[PDB]
């Protein structure tokens, strides 16, 4: 797997691949990986897939209710502070998964949440065994002062080159950018394609 | 609550009449659509408008408004939003709202049959849209439920209802339920009465709910 | 705690009456801030005046004053404190203070429904800010909440009232505000009884509460 | 225990009642530190006066002394003592002894809350030296603390409180403080009777507990 | 067990009256030493002498006597005697009988504070030797207690209470004592009554309880 | 089962009327053994007169007979069969019979005490043989015990009781035991009212229990 | 350790030595693991001290509530069935211990008990690691019919055999004698320290 | 990691650094691990995230409503002596982490924690696996008669020297400092940056 | 760590070292391991640090709560007995400790006890790593005859010499002294000092 986020100025880009595996054995080619959790909230899963996945749901399901009971959309930090609690209460029988919450509220944040509950937040992160060639490409080419545009051509070539060299990696690569003018949006996958050829990658 | 020699739970009875001091409000359904309407105890300049809510979101496409016991309330969407979210995890969403409707009203029936316990004080108008279509439903003390087309709490049901049963009709588009429905909350006012601006909320199929503003209210007075 | 024939909860009613026995207290929104005033029956030279406050921080962010059973009312702040902690821990911060409030209202709604206990019988304010803005709320034995601009409970709450509902402006100076509040206060006091110095308490948006000391208050006596 | 319509909790005033016709018992501060004083009910030279003595160690820095239900009392200073012990435990010390009076009134407001318990038939006066330094505070059937420079407990506790509010003067050195409480104590004995040994005790800032002894009490009288 | 309007526990109290009605007995203190006397309500001769004994071992160096409800006696003796164990396993001995007779009257106070259960009708005396001396004690159905240098329950126990205020003094030679016990409980027989041989034990400092046989009890007859 | 103003608990005493209207049963010690002996108030010749018998073994050592309710009766036989097997698999062996005896009357005690249950409304007569001797105790509705030369239960125990304490000598062979046993009921009878088969059990040291069959029972008749 | 139990025609003698190691390294010279626990019966302990002290602890405290609630002893036989019962009813969380319990009823018992609750009457016993040394003497030299005196020899010697070729066994010796005339009676250290000297032995 | 607390004569100064890392991967380089607890009390962490930033929180809703109930701050050693009681009571299900507790009551106080509650009190201490490095340039020139600035400069040459050398350390230095005066005030990384440049140091 | 019990005709003097390591990491000069737990009651510590600092806390406490329960002090064998019962009880989940209990009642007491609750009384006593070169000096040196300045200079060699040859003990050496007359005294750190140098001593 591989899924990146990275913040810009009143942004935050959230992306991922979607090959599902068990050990060598390509099971899914379009499993899904990135996720809205509320309103300005992402958030992505690597790790084991029935794990992440009542994650998510229990994820949106308290999101939309915090919402409702305060009247405001829960804190990105609060977003991962609540994840981080509740992962380290069963760490010794524990969701094993690694955890990108991407959101705005008063200013872009990702944090990176793990399997014991250790939330750091970060400029950028990756996770998934496709993390280290993000890493590279993001150390070597990630500037704060990109557009979105530049932004998300960027998430783009980071999950392509680990694509390239992370045989558990593969698939269509899903995107969201998320603004406090426009939210959360999914950008099409047709625009997806086009800044593939344009960029001069594969798939 | 034990049985009267007639078969009668005077204690839920009793709680019903809580709920007639309540507040009045009413829900109706229209073309590709619910909406709810209440009218507000405002009484002082004190208060804080902005806060009050007797409208409350259950969650996106499931609203209620309740009257009587304040608190006693409260709890009950306490426990309707906890329980439309235990759905929704278990399932992945809320196929008909009247499963909803039904487990708070089993939580209400508990409260009239086990020692130790009074009824709530509550009755509750549940609104919003499922698999089915927009969904209306009361829900009493008892924890008796009924589906409706339109239907009304409060201290003004009986005017509200009154005025329903003889101006009513399906399908009527948005702006003209809303119209009908504050000429039937008006027509429970007393001698030379308005009518301060009450909460609105509706939603039509596709769409999640709406909150009519403070502005937007004002139009149709 | 069961209904009488009209829907009333007697016990809660009765439980109201040792509210309007206790010391006047009240709370107001100004410019940008929220405080909080307290008259005390100090009743003997013996007593130390510094020590078993009305005005009770919850955090540096929130406070209560109570009215009431002061036994019952220093229970339901030590369950305050706890939610807060409770919630603060859960999620990193407070985002709303109607969210503990309703809390401790919930814990006291609890007491009025179940049988082996009875009602707590006090009444409490909430003052304090936190993402929405400076916040006043009031909680009373049945758990029954409103938020306010300002108000006031205990034995002199009708008093301070309608001087407020005459005199009350929005968005005042701390210092204007308190001038209001001990003249809202004073207007409360039987023939010719003077007031002898409350408890003040104010906090206003990026600050924590300040506790006013006794030769500060002075300066508005 | 259940409101009566005046909002008044009738078993807690009964329970005061017994507390009424307890031995009188009183503290005081002084400079540097605090005292009490307890008269006792001899009531037949049988007795052992060397035991079950009414003035009673919570730890090193702190006693109690206790009017009304002996058997009651008993269960609350035991209490008291591991309550104590546990603080020192989590902690390492009590640095507020407010928070122990606290805990033991919590436990008393308890079994004024919940149906099959009766109140404590006990009121109870603490004095010690903490981190804030002398303290001196007391504690009736409700729960209700205070906390005070003198106060009294028992069947003389108005008179005493009289002459007290009369004759107290604060920072008063040991011997006169002493000499003040005896004089305090023979006043509440209205009609010609005699004042037999009392039980004194002393704390100064620095150091722990003293109990004075047979002959020491003898030097007052 | 709840308070009348005079602060009083009446279900205490008439627990007490059937202590009244028990067989009377007493215990002192003599040099180095405590001794029991229990008279016998010995009616057919068709009962096993030798059995159902009054005064009742509780370890080598304790013993007591009861008076009142024969079955719940035994079980508060069934109580003391497992307790007396667990504090001697814990700690190896028993320092102090005062621990011991706390625990029995605290589970005797605990009787008359819970709904559910009615109190204790029961007093024990209990007397041995421990770390501190020769001790003897009290303890009533509301778990009250004292120590004594001589005490008396029972029906006779107004009258044996009066002779020893009379009569005895402390350090009496053994014997003195046992006449003196003799010559109060004769006290408070009928007129023309006669004294049937009673039981008799005791213990001096640094041996073990003895029970004194019928020939050693008829001496002193 | 509460106390009345007398210290009494009447509950225990209406659960002794249930037990004077049972058939009568008597115990006697022996030389070297102890008897049982009980009426059977026949009443039909549709009953199989060999089943559900007043004299049970407890163990091949122990028997006992009841007078009571019958039910009741069966569910404490039960207990004292489980609570003596329970004590040979701890010890190897049941040492004191006494002590079983206590087990059953704390069993019964605890049905006095304890609120949301009746008394057991029962007497038993224990007897056998243990390391002691042969023994015979009795216990009541409260939970009393004593122990016996001889005693009686059930509708004739006074007459019974009277004619022993008469004509009762310790150390009989075992048939002269048994017709004086027989001769003792007999006197407790209506003039007119003849004596019916009863049953008759003996034990003696050294050996397991017997019961007599029917045909040496008509020798004693 | 080394503990010796031995009946004769009306007396029970129970005998042990005093150290106590951990490994090689002798901790304790003078420990005790001799004790009276009723009015005629002794019982000694080997095995895991802190085990055995709580068990020595509770068998005291059984025994005087017993005495006092039957007003007999409890007979020695039933002393090793109540033992017997308790370490079965923990066996997978074992007291780790080797019991003797000896006394007079209305006739001398020694029963030698282990960990799981397995209990065995015999004519004598021995426990600890000295008792393989004890069992030899024993063997070669018992008779029934020995006076007590020549029994409280046996025991020395056997003890003293110990002593010699188990490094985990020394110290002074002691001694119980147990009779219906004279109870439990611990032999004085001067007397055994004398038998020592006549019999030709050391420590 | 590096974390260090040093005494000085009415202050205390704590210091970390940042770098979090999985074996050889750095996945943050800005993590936190100096948290203000309570108004004049710090704390450092080391070991596992998620278990280290949960105490964190417990810590923080503890000593705050300590102080509303007690009207003082918990003493120094009290923070202590709770977290010895916390940790100690889950020793065999434990808070896999080393904490430091620095701050000022009376007198100013460093205490070490180790996971299973032990806490001893030193005039100067250091955690994680950048520590030894710590301890030598302490050992070498600490002295209690530094000055706030002195101390300060002391915290930087030990972290700067553990991160030249532990490659699990890393990251900007972050300074906190303890005073009766101003309470905990965590220095601005300005002049932190400012004080490397002065020293002649890197990172 | 080094400690020492030892008992004289009337006295009590326990000692220990500072030492705190972690394998070969001496993270603390100065650790505390003697406590007084009641006015002639002292404790030496050695094992596991959380675990024994809550026993000390526990035993300070309970004493305190028996003492005015009682009115009179927990004999010494009781304390012993005390925590032989709570350390037995939870031997499978032990506290892993070995302690010293010293001091007077109407008699100079020693015991040790074990992990297991093992508690034996001796004339004198040493715990910890140290221990064997403690044994050493006290089986060549100690006289049951010696005063009270004899015996304190006596547990200084003792701890001296275990100090040079094992390098889990070091730093000051703490001593008290227990007597009727003057209670429990820990001795200044200067009377040490001195009694090192006269001795002819290091470290």
């Amino acid at each position: 797997t591989t899924t990146v986020g990275i913040t810009l100025k009143d942004a935050v880009i959230m992306a991922t691949e979607r090959r599902v595996t068990m050990e060598n054995f390509i099971m899914h080619k379009n499993g899904k990986k990135l996720f809205q959790i509320d309103t300005y909230t992402g958030m992505t899963i690597a790790g084991l897939v029935g794990d992440a996945q009542v994650l998510v749901r229990y994820m949106k399901a308290e999101l939309e209710l915090y919402r409702l009971q305060r009247r405001v959309n829960m804190p990105i930090e609060a977003v991962a502070t609540l994840l981080s609690n509740m992962l380290n209460q069963v760490k010794y029988m524990p969701y094993m998964v690694q955890l990108l919450v991407g959101g705005i509220d008063t200013a872009p944040h990702v944090f990176s949440i793990d399997a014991a509950g250790g939330s750091v937040e970060d400029i950028y992160a990756s996770t998934g065994s496709g993390s280290p060639f993000v890493y590279g490409v993001l150390e070597s080419q990630y500037s704060e002062k990109m557009t979105v545009d530049e932004g998300v051509d960027l998430v783009i070539r980071a999950i392509s080159a680990a694509k390239q060299r992370d045989s558990a990696s593969g698939g269509m690569i899903d995107v969201a950018v998320i603004t406090r003018k426009d939210g959360y949006v999914q950008l099409p996958t047709d625009q997806i394609e086009s800044r593939i050829r344009k960029l001069g990658l594969i798939l | 609550t034990v049985f009267s020699p007639d078969g009668r739970l005077f204690q839920v009875e009793y709680a019903r009449e809580a709920v007639k001091k309540g507040s009045t409000a009413l829900g109706m359904k229209f073309a590709n659509g619910v909406l709810l309407i209440s009218d507000k105890k405002v009484r002082s300049r004190l208060i804080e408008q902005n806060s009050i809510e007797k409208i409350q979101l259950i969650d996106d496409y499931v609203a209620a408004v309740t009257s009587g016991l304040v608190a006693d309330a409260r709890v009950l969407v306490d426990f309707a939003r906890i329980s439309a979210q235990q759905e929704k995890v278990t399932y992945g969403s809320l196929v008909n709202i009247e499963n909803l409707v039904k487990r708070v009203a089993d939580q209400m029936q508990q409260y009239t049959q086990y020692g130790g316990v009074r009824p709530y004080g509550v009755s509750l108008i549940f609104a919003g849209i499922d698999q089915i279509g927009p969904r209306l439903f009361d829900c009493d003390p008892a924890g008796t439920i009924n589906e409706y087309k339109a239907t009304a709490i409060g201290s003004g049901k009986d005017a509200v209802v009154s005025f329903l049963e003889r101006e009513y009709k399906e399908n009527l588009p948005e702006k003209e339920a809303v119209t009908l429905g504050i000429k039937a909350l008006k027509s429970s006012l007393e001698e030379g009465e308005e009518l301060k601006a009450p909460e609105i909320a509706s939603i039509t199929v596709g769409n999640k709910y709406r909150i009519y503003d403070q502005e937007e209210v004002k139009k149709f007075l």
